[PDB]
C-alpha cells in the first residue's frame, strides 16, 4: 500500500532521468557524432537501457493507475521477458566494454591494427542475440508468454541464467583486475589516479546496482522462500538499485568521456 | 504464472 508507493516515485524519477539520458545519447551516437569501434557498444548499451527504463516507466505508471484510479490495466505477459532481454543485454554489453578496455590495454599493436572492424557489431549482435535466447526460454517455460510452463523445468532454466549473470560479473572483475595490473606494472603517460578511480568506479556501480536485481529476481527469489519478507521489503529496492544503474549508467560511460572537454 | 510476478 503505502509502504510500495514511496519507492515507486523514486522509480518514476530515476527512469525519467534515464530515459532523456539514453535518448540523447542514442540520437548523439546514431545520428550526430562519429562513431568509433568502441562507439556501437556504448550505443548498443543505451539502446539495452532504453527498453528496460520505459518498462519501468510503464510498471510504476500502472501501479499509480491502479492505485488511485482502479482501472485495472491487465498486461500482455511478454513485457516481463522482452524486459529481461533489455537487462541482461546491458549487462552484458557492460563487461564486453570492460573486456575491450582489457584487450587494449593489454595488445595495444593488434588493437590498432590487426582489430576486424566490424568486431563490435558481431560481438554486439552475439551477445544480443544469446540475451535473447535466455530470455524467451525462460519466458516460456515460467507463463510470460502465449503458453504456460512447469514451474519445476522453471527453475533449472533460470538458474542458468544466474550462473550466467555471475559469470558475465566475474568476466568484469577479472578483465578491470588485469588491466589494473598492467597500467600500474609499467605504463608511463597515463592518467593512472583518474584511471583507477573510473575503473573502480564502474566495477562498484555494477556490482552494487547492476547485480542487486538479477540476483534477487532470478537466483535469490527461488532458493530463500520467504515471501512474506522478500516482496514487501527486498523487492522495491532491487528494482530500484537496477533502475539506477541504468539512469547512471549513460553519464559514466558516454557523456563523462565525450562531454569532459565543453567543461 | 510460475513466478511471483512484480
Ligand atoms: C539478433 C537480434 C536479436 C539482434 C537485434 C537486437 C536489436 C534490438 C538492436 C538493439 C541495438 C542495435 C545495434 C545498435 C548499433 C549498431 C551499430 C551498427 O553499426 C551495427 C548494428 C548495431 C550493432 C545494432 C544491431 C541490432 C541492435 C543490437
Amino acid at each position: 500500500g503505502k509502504e510500495t508507493l514511496i519507492p515507486v516515485f523514486l522509480i518514476l524519477f530515476i527512469a525519467l532521468v534515464g530515459l532523456v539520458g539514453n535518448g540523447f545519447v542514442l540520437w548523439l551516437l546514431g545520428f550526430r557524432m562519429r562513431r568509433n569501434a568502441f562507439s556501437v557498444y556504448v550505443l548498443s548499451l543505451a539502446g539495452a537501457d532504453f527498453l528496460f527504463l520505459c518498462f519501468q516507466i510503464i510498471n510504476c505508471l500502472v501501479y499509480l493507475s491502479n492505485f488511485f484510479c482502479s482501472i485495472s490495466i491487465n498486461f500482455p505477459s511478454f513485457f516481463t521477458t522482452v524486459m529481461t532481454c533489455a537487462y541482461l543485454a546491458g549487462l552484458s554489453m557492460l563487461s564486453t566494454v570492460s573486456t575491450e578496455r582489457c584487450l587494449s590495454v593489454l595488445w595495444p599493436i593488434w588493437y590498432r591494427c590487426r582489430r576486424p572492424r566490424h568486431l563490435s557489431a558481431v560481438v554486439c549482435v552475439l551477445l544480443w542475440a544469446l540475451s535473447l535466447l535466455l530470455s524467451i526460454l525462460e519466458g516460456k517455460f515460467c507463463g510470460f508468454l502465449f503458453s504456460d510452463g512447469d514451474s519445476g523445468w522453471c527453475q533449472t532454466f533460470d538458474f542458468i541464467t544466474a550462473a550466467w549473470l555471475i559469470f558475465l560479473f566475474m568476466v568484469l572483475c577479472g578483465s578491470s583486475l588485469a588491466l589494473l595490473v598492467r597500467i600500474l606494472c609499467g605504463s608511463r603517460g597515463l592518467p593512472l589516479t583518474r584511471l583507477y578511480l573510473t575503473i573502480l568506479l564502474t566495477v562498484l556501480v555494477f556490482l552494487l546496482c547492476g547485480l542487486p536485481f538479477g540476483i534477487q529476481w532470478f537466483l535469490i527469489l527461488w532458493i530463500w522462500k520467504d515471501s512474506d519478507v522478500l516482496f514487501c521489503h527486498i523487492h522495491p529496492v532491487s528494482v530500484v538499485l537496477s533502475s539506477l544503474n541504468s539512469s547512471a549508467n549513460p553519464i559514466i560511460y558516454f557523456f563523462v568521456g565525450s562531454f569532459r572537454k565543453q567543461w | 504464472p510460475c513466478k511471483n510476478f512484480f
